[PDB]
């Protein structure tokens, strides 16, 4: 009766053809095991030379658990299915989700495995498990069921998900539930404990309806905002300090028009030593106070344009701290923030950057219902090599790499 | 009886329709002689006059003209055929192979003609042997097998061979078969007799599926010449490299030279391609005769000296550690060796930084480690332990303050010079008891004259005129002037974000001589604090 939901591609677009990155023997073995089991379950099947298309595949860890998880990178196929998952079958994004005091993220991905995939479309799910040293051409598969990571999967399953969630939504009308990819985001204003009990109730509800889900993952979007720019606070000021001040303020003159550096500039008029301590005048203090006052107000006329893509820029602040800005257009910031982590040695740069990208992406999902394209402060090949190590997410955001940044530290810090 | 692979034409297209007049007579007769024996073997089939499609046919000859050869130009059909999976992008590297007690190379003849073509697609392969022209009806044919030069032939053949290999590979899990397009490479730890038995068994297997294999026992004997390599039983190397000596050198000859040198660099340590590539920097005139510089000829001489004696690599042992060691050649060139053993290299290689006008040793070392890591992942499926000519405190100092995110795996320090060091570090805070130089420079986009200069807090002022310089050049020249005229501790102030950008990157070398001199000065100094201010805000700025 239900058969399979037919999937069409935007006319003029062929299937994705993407290279398969070389993998560790360990990860190749893990993928072989996983795919053997999946083929045994009918989820995927082997294919011949007449299937040109290919999608990248990786091996990550699921919960941080000792068992491997297969991660298919569907970004390209998503771009090519956009008409299907966005316009035609699209899922509405609630704007009240970011309001809730606590948001838990549940993994509903397994739900997609039961539902079959449209025959004619299956050839576009093709992927290759690589061989070391090109010993053999890789192992070729295609999906016989809705694949995780594809945006068409939750789109097709949307009705079923709605029907399953309906009895829970009625008993809890003040609970917001959104579905992005394989993830179900649940917000509430409840106390942390009773919130967790409610999330557990939802777990048991989904479970007795057949949906399996694998302390907890808890965001707090009510604390999320656009962070204000902070000027240095010193008892005394030297020539150098005032120079950094005037420079930073002049940079901020792009974000706000109403910045006046005049009285601070007239103080440095004579050419002096950098370490010479120069006291502030009354006009200078007036100007500093005025600028500090205008600096704490949000930027004027900054709104989110749904059609435009989000852009997240990250910069490294040292000492395990990173800063980021999410924006659609230059010098208009929809979101800014700072990410940090554990002390001692839990750590290294790539790990922190990865966890940061995941955090920013999740925030971006909760807020605008879509992911930003990152500008990453890292060598391309380095990131391409090490990113799958620390990656716990089931989706993959878009990214590129910058050799540029001038940023120093202090300006965003 | 091989299962065919279904093939479609590209959507919105139909079978190729072409007309071929050429040529002559004897070629037609030869085409008849060939097509009759081909039809006899069932590879092709004569179709009665209909309205099918058509493809051009040519007839050519190999050496010893007693042999005749048929050729079909399929380009018009290939454009209309569907895309296929990539056969293979690259070849296995000998350093990544594992030693087997015996290795046998088998090659199958008429490989494509030994595999069937999808039935419904066959009609698109139709061609015509023209009768000598009285208007006499021509001879129509079509392929029942994979045609040579057809887009789908290599991939379909590959998969066919794989599926044919499947049942034999199940009965013999302890023998290793590498598949290359026309070739099979089998290997085993089995005693020689058992090996010959297994190989003959495989030969009969393949023969039952219609695949021919060499009748002479194993055919070729080690060492094998494969894809430019030499595989000996216990060792691997490259086929002999010949560096020609000429009075005149064109761009093509330099291309070939750089090619051979690069190809040699995998096994032979020390090969330097820098200057010879500098000759090839020009994109202009691919036929242009290029005079060799002295550095290029010295480099080439050194490469000849290295290539004088032969060297060879060993194979891979999974039971042993994978080590990689890096040395700096000093011109911005780096070399490395990958080994499980002290006197034996699995392979070697080189890294060189082409992009950017400014860099430093530590960054380049990082990049090299990246390249080696990638290559190791590709070839051996793992990453090597690193032996690096850098102190841990140096590396730490670098990656802690570096704006990017860098990563190096477990590595140990090797004392072999030249070491990788930080030749200077700018002060993070201004220096008390040090003269403050306010520097500036400017130019004229038309005349390109311009000037550089400084004004200090102690009253010192200087302006030096320049010729054939740009704005950036003068902006750097100002800072250089400040460095020249100051003491061992100096505070410089510049309005140029460019110059600040170049200097704060802490380069230990550059293409520009100016930047080099600035580096020398920075090294000579004890404490240097460089600071930036907005230009034209009328604070500490120079006006010239
Ligand atoms: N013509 C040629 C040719 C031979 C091979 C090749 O040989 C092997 C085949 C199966 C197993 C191990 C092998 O080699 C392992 C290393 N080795 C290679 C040669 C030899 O005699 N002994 C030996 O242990 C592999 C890849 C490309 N090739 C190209």
């Amino acid at each position: 009766p239900i058969e399979t939901v037919p999937v069409k591609l935007k006319p003029g677009m062929d299937g994705p053809k993407v290279k398969q990155w070389p993998l560790t023997e360990e990860k190749i073995k893990a993928l072989v095991e996983i795919c053997t089991e999946m083929e045994k379950e009918g989820k995927i099947s082997k294919i011949g030379p007449e299937n040109p298309y290919n999608t990248p595949v990786f091996a990550i860890k699921k919960k941080d658990s000792t068992k491997w998880r297969k991660l298919v990178d569907f970004r390209e196929l998503n771009k090519r299915t956009q008409d299907f998952w966005e316009v035609q079958l699209g899922i509405p994004h609630p704007a009240g989700l970011k309001k809730k005091k606590s948001v838990t993220v549940l993994d509903v991905g397994d739900a997609y495995f039961s539902v079959p995939l449209d025959e004619d479309f299956r050839k576009y799910t093709a992927f290759t498990i690589p061989s070391i040293n090109n010993e053999t051409p890789g192992i070729r598969y295609q999906y016989n069921v809705l694949p995780q990571g594809w945006k068409g999967s939750p789109a097709i399953f949307q009705s079923s998900m709605t029907k399953i969630l309906e009895p829970f939504k009625k008993q809890n009308p003040d609970i917001v539930i959104y579905q992005y990819m394989d993830d179900l985001y649940v917000g509430s204003d409840l106390e942390i404990g009773q919130h967790r009990t409610k999330i557990e109730e939802l777990r048991q509800h989904l479970l007795r309806w057949g949906l399996t889900t694998p302390m907890g993952y808890e965001l707090h979007p009510d604390k999320w905002t656009v962070q204000p720019i902070v000027l240095p606070e010193k008892d005394s000021w030297t020539v150098n300090d005032i120079q950094k001040l005037v420079g930073k303020l002049n940079w901020a003159s792009q974000i706000y028009p109403g910045i006046k550096v005049r009285q601070l500039s007239k103080l440095l008029r004579g050419t002096k030593a950098l370490t010479e301590v120069i006291p502030l005048t009354e006009e200078a203090e007036l100007e500093l106070a005025e600028n500090r006052e205008i600096l704490k107000e949000p930027v004027h006329g900054v709104y989110y344009d749904p059609s435009k893509d989000l852009i997240a820029e990250i910069q490294k602040q040292g000492q395990g701290q990173w800063t980021y800005q999410i924006y659609q257009e230059p010098f208009k910031n929809l979101k800014t923030g700072k990410y940090a982590r554990m002390r001692g040695a839990h750590t290294n740069d790539v790990k922190q950057l990865t966890e940061a990208v995941q955090k920013i992406t999740t925030e971006s999902i909760v807020i605008w219902g879509k992911t930003p394209k990152f500008k990453l402060p890292i060598q391309k090949e380095t990131w391409e090599t090490w990113w799958t190590e620390y990656w716990q997410a089931t989706w993959i955001p878009e990214w590129e790499f910058v050799n540029t940044p001038p940023l120093v530290k202090l300006w965003y810090q | 009886p091989i299962e065919t692979v279904p093939v479609k034409l590209k959507p919105g297209m139909d079978g190729p329709k072409v007309k071929q007049w050429p040529l002559t007579e004897e070629k037609i007769k030869a085409l008849v002689e060939i097509c009759t024996e081909m039809e006899k073997e069932g590879k092709i089939s004569k179709i009665g006059p209909e309205n099918p499609y058509n493809t051009p046919v040519f007839a050519i000859k190999k050496k010893d003209s007693t042999k005749w050869r048929k050729l079909v130009d399929f380009r018009e059909l290939n454009k209309r055929t569907q895309d296929f999976w990539e056969v293979q992008l690259g070849i296995p590297h000998p350093a990544g192979l594992k030693k087997k007690k015996s290795v046998t190379v088998l090659d199958v003849g008429d490989a494509y003609f030994s595999v069937p073509l999808d039935e419904d697609f066959r009609k698109y392969t139709a061609f015509t042997i023209p009768s000598i022209n009285n208007e006499t009806p021509g001879i129509r044919y079509q392929y029942n097998v994979l045609p040579q030069g057809w887009k789908g032939s290599p991939a379909i053949f590959q998969s066919s061979m794989t599926k044919i290999l499947e049942p034999f590979a199940a009965q013999n899990p302890d023998i290793v078969i590498y598949q290359y397009m026309d070739d099979l490479y089998v290997g085993s730890d089995l005693e020689i007799g058992q090996h010959r038995t297994k190989i003959e068994e495989l030969r009969q297997h393949l023969l039952r599926w219609g695949l021919t294999t060499p009748d002479k026992k194993h055919q070729k004997e080690p060492p094998f010449l494969w894809m430019g390599y030499e595989l000996h039983p216990d060792k691997w190397t490259v086929q002999p490299i010949v560096l020609p000596e000429k009075d005149s050198w064109t761009v093509n000859d330099i291309q070939k030279l750089v090619g051979k040198l690069n190809w040699a660099s995998q096994i032979y340590p020390g090969i330097k391609v820098r200057q010879l590539s500098k000759l090839l920097r020009g994109t202009k005139a691919l036929t242009e005769v290029i005079p060799l510089t002295e550095e290029a000829e010295l480099e080439l001489a050194e490469n000849r000296e290295i290539l004088k004696e032969p060297v060879h690599g060993v194979y891979y042992d999974p039971s042993k550690d994978l080590i990689a060691e890096i040395q700096k050649q000093g011109q911005g060139q780096w070399t490395y060796q990958i080994y499980q053993e002290p006197f034996k290299n699995l392979k070697t290689g080189k890294y060189a930084r082409m992009r950017g006008a400014h860099t430093n040793d530590v960054k380049q070392l990082t990049e090299a480690v990246q390249k080696i890591t990638t290559e190791s992942i590709v070839i051996w499926g793992k990453t090597p332990k690193f032996k690096l000519p850098i102190q841990k405190e140096t590396w730490e100092t670098w990656w802690t303050e570096y704006w990017q995110a860098t990563w190096i795996p477990e590595w140990e320090f090797v004392n072999t010079p030249p070491l990788v060091k930080l030749w200077y570090q700018l002060e993070k805070e201004p220096i008390v008891g040090a003269e403050t130089f306010y520097v500036d420079g400017a130019a004229n986009r038309e005349t390109k004259l311009g000037k550089a200069g400084y004004v200090t807090n102690k009253g010192r002022q200087k302006v030096v005129p320049l010729t054939n310089t740009t704005n950036q050049k003068t902006e750097l020249q100002a800072i250089y002037l400040a460095l020249q005229d100051s003491g061992l501790e100096v505070n410089i102030v510049t309005d140029s974000q460019y110059a600040l950008g170049i200097i704060q990157a802490q380069p230990d070398k550059s293409e520009s001589e100016l930047v080099n001199q600035i580096i020398e000065q920075l090294i000579k100094k004890e404490k240097v604090y460089l600071a930036w201010v907005p230009a034209h805000k009328g604070i500490g700025g120079n006006e010239q």
